[PDB]
């Protein structure tokens, strides 16, 4: 409704304040970020251990002269 | 892929070993199946990434794109050839079992013939 979009006013302006700064997350404190960091440990062993930010280096092959 | 027939192979391989290799080969003929199932099967190569997708909706985009350039820079090399004088000591070895054996044998075989004639009798 329209008295029922006067709420949602409310809260599209409070998105773009935080967004546009930050404490935390604008209302989440350090406990976000806390979270975050027990996921984002075990993810790191379901997409491999590193790299993750910089291209991988690789290593070629030898024989056996005879 | 890699490999071929040449003459009649991998059959007429295993059963026939120059004494010189005789053994070696018995053992070899199995590796070799080993590589020739082994390769056949694997992909050839992957896909090559939607970057349009990846570089709007990853929008750390200075880390990916910085990241996409060190990537479709990257150049790559070929594998190492070892054990392909075989290859050449096999024109060799081929002039010892032709000629080498091939002449010889085919003098002998001349006197076994000129003999035939008389013990017709």
């Amino acid at each position: 409704l329209d008295p029922v979009q006067k709420l949602f006013v409310d809260k599209i302006r409070e998105y773009r304040t935080k967004r546009q700064t930050s404490g935390g997350p604008v209302d989440a404190g350090p406990e976000y970020q806390q979270d975050l960091d027990r996921e984002l440990f075990k993810l790191k062993q379901m997409y491999g251990k590193a790299d993750m930010n910089t291209f991988p280096n690789f290593t070629f092959e030898d024989p056996k002269f005879e | 892929r890699k490999l071929a027939l040449k003459t009649i192979d991998w059959v007429a391989f295993g059963e026939i070993i120059p004494r010189n290799q005789k053994a070696v080969a018995n053992s070899l003929k199995s590796w070799n199946e080993t590589l020739t199932s082994r390769l056949a099967t694997l992909p050839e190569k992957p896909p090559a990434i939607d970057w349009a997708y990846y570089k709007a909706n990853v929008a750390k985009a200075g880390l990916v794109d910085d990241f996409e350039k060190k990537f479709n820079a990257l150049k790559v090399p070929i594998p190492e050839d070892k054990y392909t004088a075989q290859v050449d000591a096999e024109e060799k070895e081929d002039v010892k079992s032709c000629a080498e054996f091939l002449t010889q044998s085919k003098t002998r075989i001349q006197e076994y013939e000129k003999e035939l004639e008389k013990m017709r009798n």
